């Protein structure tokens, strides 16, 4: 019951995903160096990394390179964490609640994050999340339209074309709905959808909670060389 | 303004 059309969206998410994410984790080598705000350098290179994936991302789900050049920037800077979090469940495992990257020295868990400068609130809420993703266990079609349902997100702030960007989000969870409905006929589907939604919520909650973290890192971190410029131009600049 | 991620977005 999955249309034409709907099967090639899906096709074309799955082939954007696998094109701008690496599961060899090849480039860690680059970053600098991990250290046990000790862990600020390394973790910064990270996402900094790790947005220019998103965005590669972003340029190739169908209607977004069509967008205005300051709604696309509206829409990755509300989302760019959001994406960062869903994408690296990827690299998650419960074996040891850690974000493993290729080897143990890129292996990343609750307390290397706090040498990063955050803080119980969010990564308490964060490693819940991540553990909870995992018991999901979703299909690869399932993974990758989240991550651009939560990138076309009308609501965001300085979004101007909101009925454009809420088209494509129509458009993007009819595919999925039809994809639930056909994949798993034993569920309500009903059910299945609401505890997917439910996770695009606590993903807005763990970003105003990083958004407030940080703030104050890098204001602390404002004279040292720590943070790069584009986590600058995504999260702030103080 | 934004200059990197301008400069992503091509
Ligand atoms: C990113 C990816 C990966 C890990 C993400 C992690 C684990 C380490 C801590 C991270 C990076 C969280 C940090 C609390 C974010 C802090 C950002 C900053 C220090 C600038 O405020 C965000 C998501 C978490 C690895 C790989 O899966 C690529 C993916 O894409
Ligand atoms: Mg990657
Ligand atoms: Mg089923």
């Amino acid at each position: 019951q999955l249309l034409e059309e709907q099967e090639r969206l899906i096709a074309t998410l799955i082939e954007a995903h696998r094109k701008t994410y690496d599961a060899s984790y090849s480039d860690f080598s680059q970053f600098r160096p991990p250290k046990r705000l000790s862990m600020l350098p390394h973790l910064a290179d990270l996402v900094s990394y790790s947005i220019q994936k998103v965005i590669g991302f972003a340029k190739m789900i169908p209607g977004f390179k069509e967008l205005c050049t300051e709604d696309q920037i509206s829409l990755l800077k509300a989302s760019a964490i959001e994406i960062i979090i869903l994408r690296s469940n990827e690299s998650f495992t419960m074996e040891d609640n850690s974000w493993t990257c290729g080897s143990n020295e890129f292996k990343y868990q609750i307390g290397d994050v706090m040498q990063a400068g955050h803080k119980l609130e969010l990564l308490e809420p964060l490693v819940k999340f991540q553990v909870n993703m995992k018991k999901l266990d979703l299909h690869e079609a399932e993974h990758v339209l989240l991550m651009a349902i939560c990138l076309f997100s009308p609501d965001r702030p300085g979004v101007q074309d909101r009925c454009r960007v809420e088209e494509v989000q129509e458009h993007l969870t009819e595919t999925l709905r039809a994809y639930i409905a056909c994949r798993h006929p034993l569920s309500c589907k009903h059910m299945l959808y609401t505890k997917m939604v439910e996770k695009l919520t606590e993903l807005r909650s763990l970003n105003e909670e990083h958004s407030k973290q940080y703030l104050q890192i890098s204001q602390d971190a404002v004279n040292k060389e720590d943070l790069p410029p584009l986590l600058l131009e995504v999260f702030g600049n103080p | 303004r934004h200059k990197i991620l301008h400069r992503l977005l091509q």
